[PDB]
RNA sequence: CUUAAAGAGUCAACCCUUUGCUUAUCUUCCCUAUUUAAAUGUUAGCAGCCGCAUAGGCU
């Protein structure tokens, strides 16, 4: 049982709603909540999904909490009510390299004399960057990284952005 | 009878804004500015193009320009002028005996909303068309002719009713209805953040050089004049339906979402104009757009 | 109801390009007429009309003479003599790039015409002619000269012939005004006695003379009407134009 | 009338120039070189040209000379710059005595002794032969770091 | 050009009348001749 | 890589051989569009088919279509025909003639 | 049911030797480019390895 609550973005094509989304899970992300707590889901994922993001928040939900985290976004963001539902479903982020990224890779470790072994990976990989969800975010220790989504299945081990392994 | 629009008519502007500047200044000390600048930082490895076998690998060192406060500083200062310039009426190109029917027809105009949306949309900080987006406070400075006025929070969209924002009302319309003009100068704080990301205006790139520049002033970050123009006419919510302010506009056209608000319907500019000129009655909600879009100018003629 | 169907930028090679001792290159009006008794004969499907153009055409040969392969010795009483080379009587062929209008009536879905003219286009020959590549045909449907100017739109690009007329006689009329004769008949001149050297032995045999007519190549895309450029048979024993002279 | 496309963008890179936001003032620099012998033809000449010098012999270059530096003196010389001006100061320097005026009608032509002191020396000038070459200055209150407008091409 | 009206063109006002006329003799006014100067000195082609 | 002088049996040539010997022996169509590729060198010198002709201007003229060069069908019929290895004192394949002679 | 029926046009080639383009020359006069634009769409994987990396994770 999820007990699902929705958040919406109203009024944002000056400004981007997504980009406010953004910025809506950038402050959750490194303020308070999302540290392995029970999750969040984006319902409409086709095409640049906008507008509501739904949070079931499984115990229970809090009314203070929703403003407490967003009183610097109030002009954009309008709270919804609890509904009473169980079908929403979690997520998953997958991750994408460049070539340079596996260069480094196997630079870091595994042996390379100066160059040599650097060669023999010189020939390309293969992996290329696919666009289903590529939604973009701050990053403490990156520099606003964008992350690649996925629809994946119940897992019950959730993170600061995305789903874990068990 | 029925006479018509000449050819080449354009209407000078009559709201002119400073491009505007981005500094790092703090919430406790104003007035040490410290200039944001731009960087252009390597971002090399995207590809995957369309019709590519093995062409979709390259690494294209494209130093694209990125923009952050330095992580001494936590407020971002948007500091930029807006010159309302009044005679709001005159054609440079065109005229008379078309715009004399648009004096007779438009005499008895409500100047002083306008002029107190227009300042309104600076009070709100409409302008930072993204800056404000992760803002606890938007304190917004207005300096006109040796009186300060400050703003600490208000709405941008639901246009509210105060007394500091009609104050600059009542003196702009009787600029924007007489002559001469008034220069106001308009600083923006916004805590965004220790180091955090501030988004001036971008910019056309060339043939292949990178794959996005932004807007600098002597290496420093800037947005564009017409950025702070677009977001000071947005003014138009008297199309049929989507009561959220829209740009004033003779299509009302909005290319972000792609979808016109006055075009096909009769409702544009143009024929709202013309009809004004010959001899049809209009209220006072097509009337005001008629002279919101008469402040901004441009073409009317082909 | 009239149906058109349409055979484009096909390929015919080793056509012989003598259709009289007076004139050769192009294969006369007779030959393209019959292919539509062919087609009435061979598959079924009765053709009333007929008309055509050219995207290329080239006659083998140089710029004044054109000529003929050496001859084989496919004759009896030649014995000794084949160590020779031929004896050789003149037969210029040509090669071209045709297009092909046949006005055919059906009654039945056109999916079933399509393959009944590619089937009997993989096995005839045009005029001695062998087909290279053609174009997959398609129905066309035109009830008056507004939807039978789609069909004149879809042509382009090609040289279509229509017919022109003598003013008095033929080489005269090639002098003066400098255009093209080409047969448009033939005329009956005397029975063969004996039917034991035909091919048929039934239907009697008369020789014939080839009478001619002037004609026009015109832009597909500037033509009036196409019943001025459409062929069918005449009487008697000739070919003639459903649109008249042009 | 091309509503079918409003929504369509148009994305164009365009010129601009500003002023720099420290400074508030705009200055136009140039120099006017009034050249004499002004009745002369560079090419034709002479017995149609000889006939307009007899018939141009008794001209009012005072009232032209006036006009013309009054053009200078009114600043409009920029038609744009002027838009949204607190005080339009302009500066002339001719043979060393500099004359300054600050507030000048546009369009109805003022009568004072400043613009008239150049333009009695002017009307010499283009009455009679040589030249004379003034420097003039604008500085201009538009706003801090303001919008100006130059020739464009 | 940018009214797309002329103001002395239409009513032979034109400078290439009135200088004709200076020229083959007919009298002048105050205004009308300082036009005649007023264009000579700002130069240009009068010719074809 | 085939013998040209000598008939040598193998395996990818009897399917061809049979669609059309059972076209040859009874009745029907078959259509094969056949296309040559030969590493002759950089620039060197190829040879169409030659006219009958007793040209004033030309004396050897190669077989054009619009200045492409081309061979006459009947020159490859010519090829196709050249089968013949059953006359007395046979060493080479000739033309099918009805008098053996070419 | 086709001026239907059908045919190897093959070959060979030294074009080449030589050349004074010279002599001068006035483009030249005058001009209001202009008026207003949202850069949309970056909603695009990076310092990285926990990682046989081409499967799955964390700041």
């Amino acid at each position: 049982m999820y007990n699902t609550i929705s958040i919406t973005v109203v009024d944002a094509d000056d400004v981007g709603v997504n980009f406010v989304v953004s910025k809506v899970l950038s402050t959750l992300h490194n303020k308070g909540i999302f540290n392995g707590e029970v999750g969040v889901t984006f319902p409409r994922m086709d095409k640049n999904v906008g507008d509501i993001i739904t949070l079931f928040s499984k115990t229970g939900v809090d009314r203070k909490v929703l403003t407490s985290t967003l009183n610097t976004l109030t002009d954009f963001i309008h709270i919804g009510k609890p509904k009473e539902a169980d079908k929403v479903k979690t997520y998953r982020k997958v991750d994408t390299k460049s070539k340079g990224k596996l260069i480094r890779r196997c630079i870091k470790r595994k042996g390379v004399s100066a160059e040599t072994a650097e060669s023999l990976y010189g020939n390309y990989k293969g992996e290329k960057c696919k666009l289903p969800y590529i939604v973009v975010n701050s990053k403490s220790t990156g520099q606003r990284f964008s992350m690649f989504l996925e629809e994946c299945e119940n897992s019950e081990k959730f993170n600061s952005y995305g789903l874990c392994i068990v | 009878t029925k006479l018509k629009a000449p050819a080449v008519l354009a209407y000078s502007r009559k709201i002119n804004p400073t491009n505007a500047l981005m500094f790092a200044v703090n919430w406790s000390d104003r007035d040490n500015t410290t200039a944001v600048m731009v960087g252009t930082k390597t971002v090399a490895g995207t590809q995957s193009v369309r019709g590519n076998p093995n062409d979709a690998d390259k690494g294209n060192i494209q130093t694209v320009n990125f923009a952050n406060l330095p992580h001494n500083k936590n407020t971002l200062l948007v500091k930029y002028n807006v010159k309302f310039v009044g005679d709001v009426f005159k054609a440079e190109l065109g005229g008379g005996e078309y715009s004399n029917t648009l004096q007779t027809a438009l005499e008895n105009t409500d100047f002083g909303t306008l002029a107190y949306r227009y300042v309104y949309n600076i009070a709100a900080g409409r302008t930072l068309w993204r800056n404000r987006v992760g803002a606890e406070s938007i304190e917004t400075v207005i300096t006109v002719n040796d009186q300060t006025f400050t703003f600490s929070d208000l709405l941008v969209n639901e246009f509210d009713e105060d007394v500091d924002v009609a104050e600059i009302a009542d003196m702009v319309a009787g600029v924007l209805s007489g002559e001469g003009f008034v220069t106001l100068k308009v600083e923006h704080y916004m805590l965004l953040g220790e180091g955090s990301e501030v988004f001036p205006s971008q910019e056309f790139v060339e043939n292949s050089k990178l794959s996005k520049q932004l807007f600098d002033l002597n290496g420093q970050a800037a947005m564009h004049d017409q950025k702070i123009g677009n977001a000071i006419r947005t003014i138009d919510t008297w199309y049929e339906d989507a009561t959220t302010p829209i740009a004033v506009e003779p299509y009302g056209s909005v290319v972000r979402n792609g979808v016109a608000y006055r075009a096909g319907n009769k409702t544009d500019l143009f024929t709202l104009m013309d009809g004004a000129v010959n001899g049809k009655s209009l209220t006072e909600e097509d009337q005001m757009f008629v002279t919101a879009n008469l402040i901004r100018g441009g073409v009317f003629g082909g | 109801m009239r149906k058109f169907i349409i055979v484009k930028n096909v390929k015919v090679d080793g056509i012989n390009a003598k259709s009289s001792d007076i004139t050769v290159g192009m294969p006369p009006a007779t030959t393209f007429c019959g292919l539509g008794e062919t087609m009435s004969i061979k598959t079924g499907i009765v053709v009333k009309a007929v008309s055509y153009g050219s995207v290329k055409f080239e006659v083998r040969g140089s710029r004044f003479n054109t000529s003929v392969t050496k001859f084989a010795w496919q004759d009896r009483g030649n014995g000794g003599k084949a160590n020779n080379n031929s004896p050789i009587q003149p037969k210029p062929l040509a090669d071209g790039v045709f297009t092909l209008c046949f006005e055919v009536e059906w009654e039945d879905c056109a999916e079933v015409l399509v393959d009944k003219v590619t089937n009997f286009i993989n096995t005839a020959r045009i005029a001695g002619g062998t087909i290279a590549s053609f174009n997959k045909p398609f129905v066309k449907v035109a009830k008056d000269a507004e939807e039978l100017a789609s069909v004149k739109n879809a042509m382009m690009p090609c040289y279509v012939v229509v017919d022109c007329g003598v003013e008095v006689n033929i080489f005269e009329d090639a002098v003066n005004r400098k255009l093209q004769p080409m047969v448009n008949g033939y005329k009956k001149l005397e029975k063969i006695v004996d039917n034991k050297h035909m091919r048929d032995k039934f239907t009697p045999a008369y020789l014939a003379t080839p009478t001619y007519t002037m004609i026009g190549y015109k832009m597909v895309s500037n033509v009036d009407n196409f019943d001025q450029a459409l062929w069918q048979y005449g009487e008697n024993t000739k070919v003639k134009t459903i649109g008249g002279i042009y």
